[PDB]
DNA sequence: GTTATCCGCTCACAATGCCACACGCGCTGCTCGG
RNA sequence: ACUGCUCUUUAACAAUUUAUCAGAUCUGUGUGGGUGGCGUGUGGC
C-alpha cells in the first residue's frame, strides 16, 4: 500500500531508545516492510526547569536524543505486530503518513 | 433506516426493533435501558417512539398562526393594535417603533419605510424600530400586564360610551384572565416548535419502497429546511433584505404547519389538494375527536343483513352460526379449557378452525343467557340499539323480531344492522336489565 | 463540489423605473423583487454590496476545500497502512490538510499525520 | 457519534478527577488555605486547574476560559467560552468525605452547549450536550417523573457565604418542609443539579449561587426534562445566582409557595 | 479496551472477539474505568474450559510491577539487574529490592534512571502507586535494614527461629519510619516475610544489657 | 471479639451483595420493601446457623427470640430506604450485637462504596484495617452538622426548624445524605463534625452510636441525659462540639 | 371637528351516518454516480 | 591557493512524618420474542 510510515522519537533515555528501535526494526523485519535508516539524528539540548517549591534566594538541562525511523512497505504484520507490543513510556512517537 | 438527527432518527425518538439497539450491538432484554456507542440509542420498547416528542430550536422568532388568525385575535387585543397592522408588520412588510425614545413617537405606532429611514437619519439611538415576529415578542414582554391591566380599570369608570367600554372590558377580561393564569404573553410568539412523535405520523410503506408520505412529514421537512437555510444565511454575514425575505418564508411556512388554512395555501407536488396540517388532524368530521375520540371503532362486531325470522320469541334474535363463532371465539377458548379438549391456547384455535362436533355444543352453550346488542345503521334514537338474546342459525342472516324492525324503522329492503357482544359481566347484565327488547 | 451564497436568489444593477420594473419582472420564471413594499422596491445596500463583493473575491482567489473536521472528534481511517483504525483529531491542519489524529498505536495514544483522503465520517 | 467539543472536556475531567481521587487517598499531601466564609481552597485545586488548562489548550489554544481562581483567562477568542469548576464541594474534600465532581462546560455566544460533571469516587460521569440530551455512565436521564410536591426530596444549600438571607432561608425550608417529605444537603452544586437530572431528588433550590457552579448542571437539568429559574420565575439565575431547578410541576409548585415566604432582596 | 464495568469485575476485550474479565481483586480499589479506555495488565490465569469466560488479567498481583519494570527496564528483560523480590500494597505503596551481577551497575542510579524518571513513569502508569526500589542484601537483617528505607536502625536483634526481627528506628522518625499503616513497615513485613518489630531504638528493648547497667 | 465480628461482617457481605444485585432492575414503591425483607431474611438465616441461640431485633420483625435472650441482635438490613427507593446511591446496612443491656458489636456497611466500619467496646472502631479518630474541631466554628429532618415526626418540625436556625447562625454548614446509620459512620469518622437528628428509632442508631463513641467521641440526646436510647433524640460527636452544640440548643428545645 | 353611531363589506366557519368498492399517491432538472 | 591539529576515560536518585507489629463465588439456553395512511370518486341504505 502507501509508504511513508515515519516515526520520530523523542527520548531523554538511552538504552531503551537503542532496545525500541531494534525491536521496531525487528518488528518491520519479521513482517517484511522496507525498513528505512533509523538515522540517528544530532542530539538537540534541552534547558529544562524545575516548576516545584524552588531553591531559597535541578532538572535544567537535558539531551534529547532523537531517531528517525521509516516504514515503507506497510502490510498487515507492520501494523499488527507493532500495535500489539507496545512501548515503554518517556518516549515521544508522533509518527506521520504523508 | 431513519437518518440520524432526521425527522425519524432513532437516537432522538427511539430504537425501531423493539429492544434492539439500531447499530445491532445490544440485542437482550439484559441491557434494557443503556445506549449504544455505536449509533447512540436507548434500548427499549419500541412502543416509545409513539410518546416522544422532539423540538426544533427556530433560528428566529415566529408567530403562532392560531393567535394571530382566531377572531378575535389574541394578540390585537393584547396590545391594542389593529390586526392589519399587526399582520404587515409579522410579515417583513412594515416596522414598529418600540419603547417611545425622545422623539415623538409612541411605543405602539407602526412604520413603512421611508418614515423609519427618516426617523433614523433624525435619530440614531433611543428610537428602535424593530421588524418581524421578534420585534413582538419584543413589544409583548416589555409590557407590563397588571400596570396596563389597573390603568384600564380606573380608566373604564371614567369615559362614555358603551361601545368603548363594552371593548375596554373585554381587555380588561383578557388580561386579567391572563395575568390570573401563569401564562406570560411572549410565549405566545413560538421560539422552539415541538415536533410530534414519529409514530403519530407513521411513514407507511407499499409493496416496494413506495413510502407514502403522510403529509406532517412533509409540512416538517419544510420548516426544518427553511429554519437550516435561514441560519446558514444568518452565519455567512446577513445579506440584510435576504434574511429578511427568508425569516418571513419561514414564518410563513411555521404558520402553514399549525393551520395550511390562513395565508393561502400549502400543495403537495403535483397533486392539487392542501395538506393535512396539525389542526386540520383536531377539527371536523376527520379531526380526533369526531373520528376517534368521540366515535371510536370497536374490535369485537360485527354486521350482516337482517331477514325477518318470525317465529323467535320478542326477547330472542337470530344470529348466523358463522357470526357467533367469530365473535365469542375467547368464550369459546375459555370453555375448550375448562372442558380440558383442548389443554393449549393453539390447540382450541386449530380445534375451532376445524369446527369439530364438540365446539357447536360448546357455542349453544356459552351464549344460553349471553346477551348481544343490535344496531341500525343510523340511530336516530335510543331505541336504535337494542338487547337480544341471540339464537342459532344458518345462512348469514340477522333475523330480528318484526315489532322491534318496526320500532329501529328498519325495512327488510336490505337495510343492515350491526351486532354487538358485551363481554364484561357488568354489562351481560347492564344489556339484560336496560336494553333488552321487554324493557323498551 | 458547487454551493451558492444564498439560494433562490439573483442580485442585479438595475435602476429604478416602472418600465425597468416590468422588464425585470418580465422574464420567464421569477418571483417579485426582494426588498421594501411590492410595487416599490428597495435597494441592497451599498455596506452588503461591498460585503458580498468582498465574499466573492475571497471565493474567486482561493478555491478552498471545506467540510472541514473539528478538534476532538472521533473518527474511522479508510487509509491502506491503517484500514478500520479509529482515533480522535487531536490537531485540525488546512493548509498541510493531514489531519493530525491520535490513535491507539502499540497501545497509548500516538499522533499521527493522516491526510483528508484517510479520514472517515466527521 | 459524539459532540466533539465534549469529547475533549470529558477527557479532560477525567484527568481532573483522576488528579483528584490519587489526591484524596492522601490526607498528608492536601495543603489547604482559607480564602472565604468556613472552607478552604488546597493546592489539588489549582493542579487540577493547570491540568485542566493544559489538556484544553492541547486541543484548544485559543478558547476562553473562566474558573473561580484565575477569573476569565482571555483567549485569543471570546465567543468559546470554557466555564470550569475543578472542585464543587472543597469543604467536603477537606474533610475526605466522598461526595464532590469536578465540572466543566462550554458556552457558545452565551449559550452553554456540552457539559460533564464527574464524581470519582463513585466513578459517576453526568455528560450532557445540547439537543441530544444528557446521560448517566450511558444511560438517559429524564428527572423525578414527580407531578407535585408530595413526597418529593429537596436538594438545597446554606448561604455560608451569604448568611443574612439565613433567616428568609430558614423560613423558605420551613414552609417547604410544611409539604415536602425531606431535604438534602451534599455541599456540591453540580451534584445536587446533577442528581436533579438524575432524577435522584424531585427539586433542588439555592440562594446566591456562583456562576461557574451551575453552569454545567443547568444544562444538564435542561437536557433532562428539567428546567431552572430564578426565585421570580425569570431568566436573571445567571446573575442573581438564585437558582430553582426540576421537573416543571415541582418547580411551579416551588415558586407559588415561596412566593410569599420570599423577600423583596432576592426578586 | 474495555465493554463494560461491574462492582465484581470488569470485561475486557483483545481485538479479533477475544474477551477477558479481570475480577474485583485484580484492580486498583480506586481505578475508575469507562467504555473506551486502552487498559494494561498481566495475563495471570486461563481457563480454557470455563463454561463462560476464560482469560484473566490483574493489575494488582505483585507480578505486574515485574512485567511493568521488565517492559521499562532495558537492563531487565536481559536479567543483567535480576528482579529478586517486590512485595505491594494495592495502588498505594509498593517495595521492590533487585539484585545484580554485574559491579558497575548502579540500581538505584539505573532502574531510577534519570532524576526520577523510570520508577516515575511505571507509577503514574500505575495509576499513582508510591514505589520504593532498594538493594536486596543476601542477609535478613541488613535485608530488612535496607527494606524501611527511608528510615535507620541502630539496634538490630535479629531471631530466625521466631522469623523475629527488633529493627527499630532512631526515636523521632517513627512517624515518618511507620509510616501510615504502618505501609513502610507492613511492606517489609512482606518484602522478607518475617514477624519484625519497630518500637525502640535507645531504651526499652535490651532488657538484659540495658538493666544490667 | 474475633468471632462475633467476623460473623457480623460476613452477615453484612451477604447483605450488601444482595442489595447491590437488586439495585439493578430500574423501575420507575413496594419491591423496595421486597429486596429489604429479602436482605432481612438471609440476614435471619446468617444468625440462625451461626449461634442460634441469641435473639433478633429488627424495625420489621419487631423481636424474634431464641433461648439466649442475654444477647439481642440489632439489625437493619437498610437504612435510609428512601435513596435506595430513588435509586440515590447512600445507604448501608447496620448490624449490632448488644450483651448484658448494653452494646458489644456494630457494623456499618455501604455496599456502594464498599465501606465497612466495624466496633467491639474498648478495643474500638476499625475501617477496613483504620482507626476512626473522630474529629478535631474544639468547637462550632467553621464545622459541619449531619443534620436530620425530622420527616417521621413531624410535631416537632417548627422546633427543629428554630434549632437548626440558631445552628446556622452559630455553625457553618449543614450536610444530610438521608442516612442516620451512615451518618453517625461519617461522624464516627473525622468525616463530619457533629451530628444530631430528632425521633430516631434503637434499630437505627445501635451501631453508629457506638461507632461514634469509640472514635473519642460521645451521644447523648439533647438534655444530656440518656435516655436517648428510646425517645428518639440524639446529639453525637467528639465532646468539644457536643458541648458547644449544646450550649446553644439547650434553650429552645421542648423535651 | 370630533366623538360616538350605524350600516354595508369581507371573511371565518358549519354541511347525517355508516357500509362497501374503486383509483391514485411529484417531480425534475439539478445532483450523486459510475 | 590558505576553515580542520585529542574535549582525556557512558546514566549520578525517586519513594519520606501516628502507629504498625503486618493483621465468603469458576453450572444452562425451560418459555414466548427472532400490508397500511390520506385524498377523491362511485354506489348502497
Ligand atoms: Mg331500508
Ligand atoms: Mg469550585
Ligand atoms: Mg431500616
Ligand atoms: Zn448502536
Amino acid at each position: 500500500q502507501n509508504q511513508r510510515i515515519r516515526i520520530r522519537l523523542k527520548a531523554f533515555d538511552h538504552r531503551l531508545i537503542d532496545q525500541a528501535t531494534a525491536e521496531i526494526v525487528e518488528t518491520a523485519k519479521r513482517t517484511g516492510a522496507q525498513v528505512r535508516g533509523p538515522i540517528p539524528l544530532p542530539t538537540r539540548k534541552e534547558r529544562f526547569t524545575v516548576l516545584i517549591s524552588p531553591h531559597v534566594n535541578d532538572q535544567y538541562e537535558i539531551r534529547t536524543h532523537l531517531r528517525l525511523v521509516d516504514i515503507v512497505e506497510p502490510t498487515e504484520k507492520t501494523v499488527d505486530a507493532l500495535m500489539r507490543l507496545d512501548l515503554a513510556a518517556g518516549v515521544d512517537v508522533q509518527i506521520s503518513l504523508g | 433506516k431513519p437518518e440520524r438527527d432526521g425527522l425519524f432518527c432513532a437516537r432522538i425518538f427511539g430504537p425501531v426493533k423493539d429492544y434492539e439497539c439500531l447499530c445491532g450491538k445490544y440485542k437482550r432484554l439484559k441491557h434494557r435501558g443503556v445506549i449504544c456507542e455505536k449509533c447512540g440509542v436507548e434500548v427499549t420498547q419500541t412502543k416509545v417512539r409513539r410518546e416522544r416528542m422532539g423540538h426544533i430550536e427556530l433560528a428566529s422568532p415566529t408567530a403562532h398562526i392560531w393567535f394571530l388568525k382566531s377572531l378575535p385575535s389574541r394578540i390585537g387585543l393584547l396590545l391594542d393594535m389593529p390586526l392589519r397592522d399587526i399582520e404587515r408588520v409579522l410579515y417583513f412588510e412594515s416596522y414598529v417603533v418600540i419603547e417611545g425614545g425622545m422623539t415623538n413617537l409612541e411605543r405602539q405606532q407602526i412604520l413603512t419605510e421611508e418614515q423609519y429611514l427618516d426617523a433614523l437619519e433624525e435619530f440614531g439611538d433611543e428610537f428602535d424600530a424593530k421588524m418581524g415576529a421578534e420585534a413582538i415578542q419584543a413589544l409583548l414582554k416589555s409590557m407590563d400586564l397588571e400596570q396596563e391591566c389597573e390603568q384600564l380599570r380606573e380608566e373604564l369608570n371614567e369615559t362614555n360610551s358603551e361601545t368603548k367600554r363594552k371593548k375596554l372590558t373585554k381587555r380588561i377580561k383578557l388580561l386579567e384572565a391572563f395575568v390570573q393564569s401563569g401564562n406570560k404573553p411572549e410565549w405566545m410568539i413560538l421560539t422552539v416548535l415541538p415536533v410530534l412523535p414519529p409514530d403519530l405520523r407513521p411513514l407507511v410503506p407499499l409493496d416496494g419502497g413506495r413510502f407514502a408520505t403522510s403529509d406532517l412529514n412533509d409540512l416538517y421537512r419544510r420548516v426544518i429546511n427553511r429554519n437550516n437555510r435561514l441560519k446558514r444565511l444568518l452565519d455567512l454575514a446577513a445579506p440584510d433584505i435576504i434574511v429578511r425575505n427568508e425569516k418571513r418564508m419561514l414564518q410563513e411556512a411555521v404558520d402553514a404547519l399549525l393551520d395550511n388554512g390562513r395565508r393561502g395555501r400549502a400543495i403537495t407536488g403535483s397533486n392539487k389538494r392542501p395538506l393535512k396540517s396539525l389542526a386540520d388532524m383536531i377539527k371536523g368530521k376527520q379531526g380526533r375527536f369526531r373520528q376517534n375520540l368521540l366515535g371510536k371503532r370497536v374490535d369485537y362486531s360485527g354486521r350482516s343483513v337482517i331477514t325477518v325470522g318470525p317465529y323467535l320469541r320478542l326477547h330472542q334474535c337470530g344470529l348466523p352460526k358463522k357470526m357467533a363463532l367469530e365473535l365469542f371465539k375467547p368464550f369459546i377458548y375459555g370453555k375448550l379449557e375448562l372442558r380440558g379438549l383442548a389443554t393449549t391456547i393453539k390447540a382450541a384455535k386449530k380445534m375451532v378452525e376445524r369446527e369439530e362436533a364438540v365446539v357447536w355444543d360448546i357455542l349453544d352453550e356459552v351464549i344460553r343467557e349471553h346477551p348481544v346488542l343490535l344496531n341500525r345503521a343510523p340511530t336516530l334514537h335510543r331505541l336504535g340499539i337494542q338487547a337480544f338474546e341471540p339464537v342459532l342459525i344458518e345462512g348469514k342472516a340477522i333475523q330480528l323480531h318484526p315489532l322491534v324492525c318496526a320500532a329501529y324503522n328498519a325495512d327488510f329492503d336490505g337495510d343492515q344492522m350491526a351486532v354487538h357482544v358485551p363481554l364484561t359481566l357488568e354489562a351481560q347484565l347492564e344489556a339484560r336489565a336496560l336494553m333488552m327488547s321487554t324493557n323498551n | 463540489s458547487e454551493r451558492k451564497f444564498f439560494p433562490g436568489y439573483v442580485l442585479v444593477q438595475m435602476v429604478m423605473n416602472d418600465a425597468s420594473w416590468h422588464l425585470v419582472r418580465s422574464v420567464p420564471r421569477v418571483m417579485g423583487f426582494i426588498g421594501g413594499t411590492s410595487d416599490r422596491p428597495a435597494p441592497i445596500s451599498d455596506k452588503e454590496v461591498d460585503a458580498i463583493m468582498n465574499r466573492l473575491q475571497q471565493v474567486g482567489d482561493k478555491p478552498r476545500p471545506k467540510t472541514l473536521f473539528e478538534p476532538g472528534e472521533m473518527v474511522r481511517v479508510n487509509d491502506g497502512p491503517f484500514a478500520d483504525f479509529n482515533g480522535v483529531v487531536e490537531e485540525v491542519d488546512y493548509e498541510k490538510s493531514r489531519l493530525k489524529v491520535s490513535v491507539s498505536i502499540f497501545g497509548r495514544a500516538t499522533p499521527v499525520e493522516l491526510d483528508f483522503s484517510q479520514v472517515e465520517k466527521a | 457519534a459524539m459532540h466533539p467539543m465534549l469529547n475533549i472536556a470529558v477527557r479532560a475531567a477525567r484527568k481532573a478527577g483522576n488528579l483528584i481521587a490519587k489526591n484524596y487517598e492522601t490526607p498528608d499531601a492536601v495543603e489547604a488555605s482559607q480564602k472565604g466564609s468556613n472552607d478552604f481552597v488546597t493546592n489539588v485545586d489549582k493542579a487540577a486547574e493547570a491540568v485542566i488548562i493544559d489538556t484544553i489548550r492541547k486541543s484548544y489554544p485559543q478558547h476562553t476560559i473562566i474558573t473561580e481562581e484565575s477569573g476569565e483567562l482571555e483567549g485569543t477568542d471570546q465567543d468559546v467560552q470554557w466555564v470550569i469548576d475543578p472542585l464543587d464541594g472543597t469543604t467536603n474534600f477537606i474533610k475526605r468525605l466522598p461526595h464532590f465532581a469536578v465540572s466543566i462546560a462550554v458556552r457558545i455566544k452565551g449559550r452553554t452547549e456540552v457539559a460533564v460533571v464527574y464524581d470519582p469516587m463513585r466513578n459517576e460521569l453526568f455528560t450532557a450536550t445540547r439537543g441530544q440530551g444528557a446521560q448517566l455512565n450511558g444511560y438517559r436521564l429524564r428527572g423525578s417523573t414527580a407531578r407535585d410536591l408530595d413526597g418529593t426530596i429537596l436538594a438545597t444549600g446554606f448561604p455560608f457565604k451569604a448568611k443574612q438571607y439565613a433567616t428568609t432561608y430558614i423560613n423558605i425550608v420551613g414552609k417547604l418542609f410544611n409539604e415536602c417529605a425531606d431535604f438534602r444537603r451534599t455541599g456540591s452544586a453540580a451534584l445536587d443539579l446533577a442528581y436533579v437530572a438524575a432524577g435522584r431528588v424531585d427539586g433542588f433550590f439555592e440562594i446566591g449561587l456562583r456562576p461557574w457552579d451551575f453552569a454545567a448542571g443547568e444544562l444538564l437539568v435542561r437536557e433532562a426534562g428539567g428546567i431552572v429559574s430564578d426565585f421570580t420565575g425569570g431568566h436573571n439565575y445567571m446573575l442573581t445566582g438564585n437558582i430553582v431547578a426540576g421537573n416543571p410541576r415541582v418547580v411551579k409548585a416551588m415558586l407559588a409557595n415561596m412566593r410569599d415566604e420570599l423577600s423583596d432582596a432576592l426578586k | 479496551v474495555v465493554k463494560k464495568v461491574n462492582r465484581d469485575n470488569i470485561s475486557l476485550d483483545l481485538g479479533n472477539n477475544a474477551e477477558a474479565v479481570i475480577l474485583r481483586e485484580d484492580m486498583l480499589p480506586r481505578e475508575n474505568f469507562r467504555p473506551g479506555d486502552r487498559v494494561r495488565g498481566v495475563l495471570y490465569s486461563v481457563r480454557p474450559e470455563a463454561r463462560g469466560a476464560q482469560l484473566f488479567v490483574t493489575r494488582s498481583k505483585p507480578e505486574m510491577l515485574i512485567e511493568l519494570f521488565r517492559i521499562e527496564v532495558p537492563e531487565i528483560g536481559e536479567e543483567v539487574i535480576e528482579i529478586k523480590a517486590a512485595a505491594r500494597d494495592p495502588g498505594s505503596r509498593a517495595k521492590i529490592a533487585v539484585k545484580t551481577n554485574d559491579k558497575r551497575i548502579d540500581p538505584v542510579g539505573a532502574c531510577v534512571g534519570m532524576r526520577g524518571a523510570r520508577v516515575q513513569a511505571v507509577s503514574t502508569e500505575l495509576g499513582g502507586e508510591r514505589i520504593d526500589i532498594v538493594l536486596w542484601d543476601d542477609n535478613p537483617a541488613q535485608f530488612v535494614i535496607n527494606a524501611m528505607a527511608p528510615a535507620d536502625v541502630a539496634s538490630i536483634v535479629v531471631d530466625e527461629d521466631k522469623h523475629t526481627m527488633d529493627i527499630a528506628v532512631e526515636a523521632g522518625n517513627l512517624a515518618q519510619a511507620i509510616g501510615r499503616n504502618g505501609q513502610n513497615v507492613r511492606l517489609a513485613s512482606q518484602l522478607s516475610g518475617w514477624e519484625l518489630n519497630v518500637m525502640t531504638v535507645d531504651d526499652l528493648q535490651a532488657k538484659h544489657q540495658a538493666e544490667a547497667h
